[PDB]
């Protein structure tokens, strides 16, 4: 089976340089050109150049020529992608691909490497309740949640009573600040009925800050 | 069947590759075939049916045609019905 | 050099409903000697890298589902899905390959419902966060259909601008609802100094722009 595993994901700050590894197997690496995309978030896919994996020479697409390396390893079976000088507008997904010939298509993709540049800190979240009332029940449910504001990096998770509950569960994605942190809300939907019985808690959890926080969500009087 | 016939020995010869061709990618105990369509692609520096163009990704999973991506002059292949008909012709 | 379009970049379909998605190229991508099309159409689904459909502008990749095809020549190309699926939602991009490599725009099949307005519901901020000087009101729309709604934060009827935050979910699995959370911030002492905050919300399923509000220090 062919397969092309890409290294893992990539914090810098602006101004340094990153290194991402593409592992081919189950073909000759030498044989076929190794690619490279990029995929901005949200946005769509840039063909960046290519590397001949026999010779090591590097082609560059136009809007990529200056700061990005194709590099290569044929004694591992790993081309590199290389990226000088980071700024905040390299943050993206970077996809290796190999080429086939005859139908010069990409069949084998990487899973992709993210590459993340900000000039912020690690920081763990806060966590404050957004609590139900009678502005917040509509029909007999009403809507409780929590806010997850000013943490850096991504990921954050955020569970409800311990991952008991999910119907009605709605966990927006982060939105970046201006502040350079991250900020998101996790929304749930409840019967309103059980208000007064049930106990809402949200847990989030942020990993490159070691934080775990579990906010009950009470209803305002 | 001779020279004045010649449309007709490249037709058979053309489905003589198909067949083989659709022999060496359907099975792994055609080893036969697989080395037929790889004498083809070689001699006649081609890759493919023109007929059977949905087996070419197959083709090149089983590694029947000799060239990578790596030189530009062997991205764009052609297919062997093409080669065949500039083998029996004199031109190409 | 080689530019390609895509359209239209956003593609609701009822399921069970064919498809069709244009690309079109700035120069033919004829090879004249090959008599190929380098063209071929990637679909990348959420959080997956791209998988090859077809190539050769209409041949079908093995594996791919007959309700996929590809079909056109020259510039013009087109791809067909005869009956869309569940599992067909996502991003379909076109490339060439006849001189380099370019991508279309690409073209994000989504799901298409019946209309369903957003229930909205707006939260003040908590306690705890006015302790550290810096306040949030937030505006939820929820399970709506289409996607597009508009959001308006008027604090004492003024309405705010450059000061709220919007967010919106994937479509929903299950009932193909779409969700918004608009975050107002303002400063502790510039929270304290207005009493009514509300949110007006715009969409297609309400007869009237739906004004939800609230005064500050009331229970």
């Amino acid at each position: 089976q062919v397969q092309l595993v890409q290294s893992g994901s990539e914090l810098k700050k602006p101004g340094a340089s990153v290194k991402v590894s593409c592992k081919a197997s189950g073909y000759t690496f030498t044989d076929d050109s190794i690619h490279w995309v990029r995929q901005a978030p949200g946005q769509g896919l840039e063909w960046m150049g290519w590397i001949n994996t026999e010779t090591g020479e590097p082609t560059y697409a136009d809007d990529f020529k200056g700061r990005f390396v194709f590099s290569l390893d044929t004694s591992v079976s790993t081309a590199y992608l290389q990226i000088s000088s980071l700024k905040a507008e390299d943050t993206a997904v970077y996809y290796c691909a190999r080429l086939s010939p005859v139908v010069v298509i990409f069949i084998y993709w990487g899973q992709g490497t993210l590459v993340t540049v900000s000039s912020a800190s690690t920081k763990g979240p806060s966590v404050f309740p957004l609590a139900p009332s009678s502005k917040s029940t509509s029909g007999g449910t009403a809507a409780l949640g929590c806010l997850v504001k000013d943490y850096f990096p991504e990921p954050v998770t955020v569970s409800w009573n311990s991952g008991a509950l999910t119907s009605g569960v709605h966990t927006f994605p982060a939105v970046l600040q201006s502040s350079g942190l991250y900020s998101l809300s996790s929304v749930v939907t409840v019967p309103s009925s059980s208000l007064g019985t049930q106990t809402y808690i949200c847990n989030v959890n942020h990993k490159p800050s070691n934080t775990k926080v579990d906010k009950k969500v009470e209803p305002k009087s | 069947t001779g020279f004045v016939n010649k449309d007709q020995i490249a037709k058979d010869v053309k489905q003589f590759y198909d067949q083989a061709l659709q022999q060496a990618v359907v099975d792994d105990d055609a080893n036969n075939a697989k080395a037929v369509v790889k004498t083809f692609h070689e001699t006649l520096d081609c890759c493919g049916s023109s007929t059977l163009t949905a087996l070419t990704t197959s083709v090149l999973k089983n590694n029947l045609c000799p060239s990578g991506s790596n030189i530009i002059s062997n991205l764009f292949k052609e297919d062997c019905h093409q080669k065949i008909d500039d083998l029996f012709s004199g031109s190409h | 050099d080689i530019v390609m379009t895509q359209s239209p970049l956003s593609l609701p379909v009822t399921p069970g409903e064919p498809a069709s998605i244009s690309c079109k190229s700035s120069q033919s991508l004829l090879h004249s000697r090959t008599r190929k099309n380098y063209l071929a159409w990637y679909l990348q689904k959420p959080g997956q890298s791209p998988q090859l459909l077809i190539y050769w502008a209409s041949t079908r990749e093995s594996g791919v589902p007959d309700r996929f095809s590809g079909s056109g020549s020259g510039t013009d190309f087109t791809l067909k899905i005869s009956r869309v699926e569940a599992e067909d939602v996502g991003v379909y991009y076109c490339k060439q390959s006849y001189n380099l490599y370019a991508f279309g725009q690409g073209t994000k099949l989504e799901i298409k419902r019946t209309v369903a307005a957003p229930s909205v519901f707006i939260f003040p901020p908590s306690d705890e966060q006015l302790k550290s000087g810096t306040a949030s009101v937030v505006c939820l729309l929820n399970n709506f259909y289409p996607r597009e709604a508009k959001v308006q934060w008027k604090v004492d009827n003024a309405l705010q601008s450059g000061n709220s935050q919007e967010s919106v979910t994937e479509q929903d699995s299950k009932d193909s609802t779409y969700s918004l959370s608009s975050t107002l911030t303002l400063s502790k002492a510039d929270y304290e100094k207005h009493k009514v905050y509300a949110c007006e919300v715009t969409h297609q399923g309400l007869s009237s722009p739906v004004t939800k509000s609230f005064n500050r220090g009331e229970c």
